[PDB]
């Protein structure tokens, strides 16, 4: 194949499509430690490199979707000198950003739980599909800390400063119906109709019919807002 | 001379405010109240055939139970006006009754209609404010959805142009006073058409003053007073703020070649109409633009006129509007002379038409020529109108 | 020629009709489907600056939840449409946004204003009609109750013209039939907007056609529905009535002295705009009245428009008018030509200039010159306008 590794796998599909799974074998579920990081970068740079790509679906193998890193690896990361710590995300983001400046429609199959992480790495993509039956979330204020992954920076972006100021600073879990409204996810369906729920999206981007390019683009520049309502945006939000 | 194209407001009219919690009006509909208005207006003007009212542009906000399916004519069908009359109900939140004038206004002086009935209604004891409210999350990637909140829409312009609290409040008994003082000295009249209502104990009697005035109010009343929007630095409480208040106000408009032909003799002439728009967060900015884009249609300055109405919205947004208006040195001289609607209530709809009928008051009671009828309005947005004694 | 003083239409804009019962517009806001459409049709036309729309002209009829609070302007804010541009939003139930067309129209005719962004919106599927509604029980000391049913003010006037069963259902095949032809042939192109929704599965897709369209419509189909409205003795049913739909409309709207400015080929020239009253019990017959006042105020007479379109509330309530218009025996030559309500819904805030829009094409695409747009309000009234392509 295309790409293995030992918590993602990026198989081929018809049209050129090629779908990259997160399935951590041996654990129950999948999260970003210091390997996946590792792999999904090899994976991109794959990608970065095949020109037989036409499309990229981000799936996942295991129940949940994708979850934070082990806490344990948390306590170990946060006793580093700050020089060192602003490297490891300065690099991690580099990754998944490069997913994002990736020449091709993408588009992300959550099937289960997206917390943390898990939902920055959607994020990241173009579109979203979600499950009916799944959740997503940034819960990283639980722990003192907020999204380093890209999350305080593509979610503003995506859904509205406010609902992001919000979704940010309470860190609870939300339904796929509360996840569409705010159009943090494009569609949500069954989860037996999930999987040709996120093919059918990749061909109507690919032949033009949803222009990928100027959905993506938001995420990539300045806030819509005003000067002044900005001023009304984070003050009050502040206060 | 008037050309026969011009606009002109044969009388105007307004029920007695009174507050939405448990006050007069507490059994009153808000179809039934306008209904009631407009037959008792027309009564005063018995030259003129309801017949020939073209159509009724009527004001409202929240449009739903009571308010909702058209209360224009839903209350035109409860008066001498025949079914043969049309009816639009106008909704531009707080300048909604206002806008309902212009509609009319332009539809005479475009041939499409002689004669028009305008004004608005608000019972927010009934449909209050805050029901059926259903925000919009996409809002927040254009605008920030604090500027939904009006009463922080006025904090924000109470600080950019340094307004404080000791000045705030000060504004607020100058309304309450000049209110009851006009109220007590017959200047409110010739517009005030007597209501029946309810008292406390449920007795029904006929009101003719309006509740919403505390004549009580002292710059010590208001500074025990507590932030009623942001707590830590707020400065904009319940009293700068206008009240919640159930109330209608009716105005008969047609043309001036009609005018001369029915022989009633005109309340005043509009001569520029305007609309303007600002930003959602600081909407209290909103009557400048509006004054001004009037002012130029008209080929005046705001020295030209002799009498100014502002609604006053919240008292964190007037005085800004007066300061930068160049006229907040001619406040007791010129502005809101008779009150204000910090103590006569602001029905979102209608408060339009309402302080542009007391406007004319003002003008005939003072020998006045021209006035300003200006009022901000929620979202980023303000109206004016200059009306000419003659 | 054409003075610069006349109205002129730049361009129409609709979108994508769809059934509100887990139709296509299931997960889009009223606000959101606005602002949407608003923003695509100033794209085609790049010419006009959004900065110089002077007012945007809403249509809405159930203003409460996602349409309350003055949708106007709560869409012109998510568009390109900048904070300094006013927003008004006009109820007249079904004739709201024509209305909002003829507000605009008069706002440029008198100098208040050049350039406009008018249409409507109704989302019924989210804000059904049955939502939050209050019944005036003093409404019915001055008129009957049973007028507020739409559909049995169609039934009286089925009666009152005699019209049967098998001549209702034919009225609505045609209109079926017709439609899904025009939209076959590509004639709903030039306005129709590509809009995003989603499907049974609930995929994301793109629809550019009309869900509510079933050509599969015959007069054996229609016959074997029951009476929607009275059981025994009924002729209308939910088959010769309209549809509940989600939908919008959108119309760019300037002077012809700024048209000869920028330099863009109109669409059509308002020439007359009228609206009326009729009893509320048969408000179906109010586009006669309307009609009527309009050819006058515009010196014309019925043969001389080439092309009509008739807003098809009920089978009951247009063949009567058409009869009483003496231009029945003209049906398939200038009335409803690519469709009617009956197939492509009813938005009781987006048919105004919906229908107003779809006949300035049936206009263009058979070199038509007089058009004639007019449809029945409830509770009494009607409104209709002349358009001319010159
Ligand atoms: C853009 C435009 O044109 S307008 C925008 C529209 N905005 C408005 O109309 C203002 C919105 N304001 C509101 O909705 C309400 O007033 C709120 C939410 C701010 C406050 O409501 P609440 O939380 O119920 O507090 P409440 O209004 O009851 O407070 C009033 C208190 O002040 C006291 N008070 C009011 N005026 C005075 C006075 N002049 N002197 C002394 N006490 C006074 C009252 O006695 C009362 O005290 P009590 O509750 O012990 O009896
Ligand atoms: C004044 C003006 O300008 S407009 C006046 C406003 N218009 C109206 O109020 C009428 C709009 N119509 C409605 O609101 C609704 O259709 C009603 C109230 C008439 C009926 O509503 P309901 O009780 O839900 O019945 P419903 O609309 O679902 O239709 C019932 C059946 O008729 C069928 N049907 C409806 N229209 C058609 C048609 N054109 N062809 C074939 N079958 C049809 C439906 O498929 C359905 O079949 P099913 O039971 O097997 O599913």
């Amino acid at each position: 194949m295309i790409y293995e590794g030992k918590a993602i796998t990026v198989t081929a599909l018809e049209s050129g499509i090629v779908e990259l799974k997160f399935d951590l074998k041996g654990e129950s579920v999948n999260k970003f430690n210091r390997l996946t990081l590792n792999e999904l970068r090899q994976a991109v740079d794959a990608i970065k490199a095949d020109a037989s790509v036409k499309g990229v679906i981000v799936s996942s193998g295991k129940d949940v979707f994708i979850v934070g890193a082990d806490i344990t690896e948390f306590v170990e990361n946060f006793k580093l000198p700050d020089a060192e710590l602003i490297a490891g995300n300065l690099e991690a983001n580099k990754i998944f950003s490069d997913f994002e400046d990736l020449n091709v429609p993408t588009v992300a199959a959550i099937n289960g739980i997206a917390l943390g992480g898990g939902l920055e790495m959607c994020l990241a993509a173009d579109f979203r599909v979600m499950a009916d039956s799944a959740k997503i979330g940034l819960p990283e204020v639980k722990l003192g800390i907020y999204p380093g992954f890209g999350g305080t920076v593509r979610l503003p972006r995506l859904i509205g400063v406010d609902n992001a100021v919000e979704w940010i600073a309470s860190g609870k879990e939300n339904r796929a119906e509360d996840a569409l409204k705010v159009s943090a996810v494009d569609a949500v369906v069954t989860a037996d109709k999930l999987g040709a729920a996120a093919l059918d999206l990749i061909k109507r981007a690919i032949s033009g019919e949803l222009d990928y390019k100027a959905k993506r683009q938001p995420k990539l520049e300045k806030l819509k807002l005003n000067a002044i309502e900005q001023m009304m945006a984070f003050e009050t939000a502040k206060g | 001379s008037l050309n026969p194209r011009d606009v002109v407001i044969v009388d105007f009219g307004r029920t007695p405010m009174g507050r939405s919690k448990g006050g007069m009006h507490r059994n009153t509909r808000a179809e039934d109240m306008s209904a009631h208005l407009i037959s008792k207006v027309l009564e005063r003007n018995s030259k003129v055939d309801p017949g020939e009212v073209e159509d009724v542009i009527w004001g409202c906000v929240n449009q739903t139970l009571e308010q909702g399916w058209n209360i224009a004519r839903m209350a035109s069908l409860m008066t001498q006006i025949p079914h043969t009359s049309a009816a639009q109900t106008v909704s531009r939140l707080c300048g909604s009754s206002m806008s309902a004038l212009h509609t009319a206004a332009q539809a005479i002086m475009t041939g499409n209609g002689d004669v028009f009935v305008v004004g608005g209604v608000e019972h927010m004891g009934h449909v209050s404010m805050m029901h059926g409210v259903d925000p919009n999350p996409h809002m927040s990637l254009y605008a920030a959805k604090a500027s939904g909140m009006m009463g922080l829409t006025a904090e924000m312009l109470g600080k950019m142009h340094g307004i404080s609290r000791e000045q705030q409040d000060a504004f607020a008994v100058r309304s309450h006073q000049l209110a009851h003082k006009a109220t007590v000295e017959g200047k409110f009249k010739d517009e005030i058409i007597p209501m029946q209502g309810y008292d406390e104990n449920g007795f029904l009697k006929i009101f003719d003053y309006d509740e919403t005035i505390r004549p009580d109010t002292t710059l010590e009343s208001l500074a025990a007073l507590k932030p009623a929007f942001n707590p830590k630095g707020g400065t904009v409480t319940a009293g700068t703020s206008s009240q919640i208040t159930d109330g209608a106000s009716c105005m008969i408009v047609m043309s001036a070649q009609r005018a001369k032909d029915l022989g009633l003799e005109p309340l005043a002439v509009i001569r520029s109409m305007a609309v303007a728009g600002v930003d959602p967060a600081i909407m209290g900015y909103g009557p400048v633009p509006a004054t001004q884009k009037a002012l130029k249609r008209a080929g005046l300055n705001m020295a030209d006129i002799d009498f100014i109405e502002l609604n006053e919205a919240f008292a964190a947004q007037a005085l800004p509007v007066l300061k930068d208006l160049k006229v907040l040195d001619k406040m007791n001289e010129k502005v809101n002379l008779h009150g204000g609607a910090i103590a006569l209530g602001h029905p979102f709809g209608c408060s339009g038409a309402r302080i542009s009928g007391t406007l004319l008051n003002v003008m005939k009671q003072n020998g006045g020529t021209f006035g300003l009828s200006t009022m901000c309005i929620g979202l980023g947005q303000g109206i004016a109108t200059v009306f000419e004694r003659v």
